[PDB]
């Protein structure tokens, strides 16, 4: 096995319309989708790895006034560097304190790495709840 | 780096500013600083002091330092060096 997430690939997919409180949704259900406007900016671009893709996602968030507007000034500085914003304390798990990008259909069962319709934005707590129920 | 009373207030303000500015080389290094901040303040709001302030709390660097400082004063905990 070689890791697909560690290999370059091309972003695809549509994402979904979201509101300015989109990140509140990362803590419930299956997480928040990739915002359609983020998908529009990233689609058809090639990325070096899934980590490289995730950085581009957070950069695009900081550049979109609607998606970054609920972020406080410190969280805004974070996304401007391409880091994931910090979740509320009550959504953190140990050293996992920032929003996470996860694959909805697992890559091992045919989920695509850079398929933006296969990616969910979760809090560490929500991801762990989901994972523990599998 | 062991306990908040190892920092002068001016040192702690620098630390807090680093965090608010995301003045690090990586996300990992920022999360490490944030963890240390929470360990230093011992405040139960944790990283929320920085990222999710209560309505009408000052979330500037000096604002955060003052909130920490007063909370520790109110709760009989040690202050800053010097």
């Amino acid at each position: 096995m070689e890791s697909k997430r560690n290999k370059p690939g091309k972003a695809t997919g549509k994402g979904k319309p979201v509101g300015d409180k989109w990140l509140d949704d990362a803590g419930k259900d299956s997480g928040a989708p990739i915002p359609d406007r983020i998908a529009d900016k990233l689609r058809d671009k090639e990325f070096k790895s899934f980590d490289d893709f995730a950085k581009a996602v957070w950069e695009e968030v900081s550049k979109d006034p609607e998606l970054s507007k609920n972020l406080n000034p410190s969280n805004k500085s974070s996304v401007s560097k391409g880091y994931s914003p910090f979740t509320p304390k009550n959504q953190q798990v140990g050293g996992r304190k920032v929003y996470e990008l996860h694959h909805d259909k697992p890559i091992s069962q045919g989920g695509e790495v850079y398929d933006m319709d296969n990616i969910r934005v979760t809090t560490p707590k929500r991801h762990i709840d989901i994972h523990r129920g599998k | 780096k062991h306990s908040i009373s190892d920092y002068t207030e001016a040192e702690f303000l620098q630390l807090v500013t680093t965090i608010c500015n995301a003045d690090t080389s990586s996300e990992e290094e920022l999360v490490k600083l944030v963890t240390h901040f929470e360990e230093m303040t011992e405040h139960p709001s944790g990283s929320d002091l920085i990222y999710y302030p209560k309505e009408g709390d000052d979330d500037s660097p000096s604002g955060i330092v003052n909130t920490v400082k007063q909370w520790r004063a109110a709760n009989g905990k040690s202050g800053f060096k010097q």
